[PDB]
């Protein structure tokens, strides 16, 4: 049942959260390749683990930018959630380390590129192939929500698809084990609950409201909150309103409406039904939630695979030097990295 | 269209996270 299997998955967790894994390896253990992505402080670069002849995802934070941008707590919730959790669609942290200049978290690598690549180049996803997504965004809500995690910055750059056609969620660099409400104005313009926007405190209600943009994002190929600035967007989501395509579904519209509501007592997934407001909503008739859990459901689409440690899913980007200076940046501060 | 809009605007790239 539901409610053993997160009951199980709870134990596993906080045993992990209590204890977490620290200095699992060491950064003259891999070659560093080729850029996949940036961010703000710094760098996921495709590597290959000399050992075992393993590609990875290291991600790579410059404890300087990092402290500078008042981002230690974040980081340091990053690196501790994303040890401790184990669910199909979540991205496996392998490794962890530091040195005297960076963070390091070593992961799976997803080979498929970022749901954003092919969603910009499609131009949109039919019904049933966001429908296909969307199903494993609800149910890693569920597992994450049920450890008492807020994640807090879906969007389809943070979407990564496998070798399967499935969604690996990546970035817990907001992710939070928070049982009250919080405050930290965080996520992306787009993606932002009106409660983030109006500095009301929050709870995990914001992630289905992002459900919500994203859906509405995959399946219009374009957001349903857009401006050249960030302030422009803001004004758009806390106004009330929302237009759809006219090819969208009633279906479709309706679980939006819900979704996308801004009274909190009305929000789909955060009613007494919780989960099951959305699981059992009319879109969603077509969806097998085992069979989508067990990854039994037959991909939209399959990504293109020219071997290992191809990058062809992925931008191009400029390479940087990897610099480790001889003195210890912000030792204190990261500690329990 | 409301999608020419979208893909004339200044954000149909990567969006950074904001905090
Ligand atoms: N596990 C992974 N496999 C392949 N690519 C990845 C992986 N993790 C991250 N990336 C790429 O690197 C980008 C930035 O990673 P992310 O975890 O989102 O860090 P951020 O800088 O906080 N944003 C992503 O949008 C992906 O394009
Ligand atoms: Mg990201
Ligand atoms: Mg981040």
């Amino acid at each position: 049942s539901v409610k053993e299997f997160l009951a199980k998955a709870k134990e596993d967790f906080l045993k992990k959260w209590e204890t977490p894994s620290q200095n699992t390896a060491q950064l003259d253990q891999f070659d560093r390749i080729k850029t996949l992505g940036t961010g703000s402080f710094g760098r996921v670069m495709l590597v290959k683990h000399k050992e075992s002849g393993n590609h990875y995802a290291m991600k790579i934070l410059d404890k300087q930018k990092v402290v500078k941008l008042k981002q230690i707590e974040h980081t340091l919730n990053e690196k501790r959630i994303l040890q401790a959790v184990n669910f199909p669609f979540l991205v496996k942290l392998e490794f962890s380390f530091k040195d005297n200049s960076n963070l390091y978290m070593v992961m799976e690598y997803v080979a498929g590129g970022e749901m954003f690549s092919h969603l910009r180049r499609i131009g949109r996803f039919s019904e049933p192939h966001a429908r296909f997504y969307a199903a494993q965004i609800v149910l890693t809500f569920e597992y994450l929500h049920s450890l008492d995690l807020i994640y807090r910055d879906l969007k389809p750059e943070n979407l990564l698809i496998d070798q399967q056609g499935y969604i690996q969620v990546t970035d817990f660099g907001f992710a939070k084990r928070v049982k009250g409400r919080t405050w930290t104005l965080c996520g992306t313009p787009e993606y932002l609950a009106p409660e983030i926007i109006l500095s009301k405190g929050y709870n995990k209600a914001v992630d289905w409201w992002a459900l919500g943009v994203l859906i509405y994002e995959m399946a219009a190929g374009y957001p349903p909150f857009f401006a050249d600035q960030p302030i422009q967007i803001y004004e758009k989501i806390v106004s009330g309103k929302v237009r759809f395509p006219s090819h969208f579904s009633s279906d479709l519209k309706d679980l939006l409406r819900n979704l996308l509501q801004v009274d909190l007592t009305k929000r789909f997934g955060n009613l007494k039904n919780g989960v099951n407001d959305i699981k059992n909503h009319k879109w969603f008739a077509t969806t097998d939630w085992i069979a989508i859990y067990q990854r039994k459901v037959e991909a939209p689409f399959i990504p293109k695979f020219k071997g290992p440690g191809d990058t062809s899913n992925f931008d191009d980007y400029e390479e940087e030097e990897i610099r480790v200076s001889i003195n210890e940046k912000c030792g204190k501060e990261f500690t329990e990295f | 269209t409301t999608y020419a809009d979208f893909i004339a605007s200044g954000r149909t790239g990567r969006r950074a996270s904001i905090h």
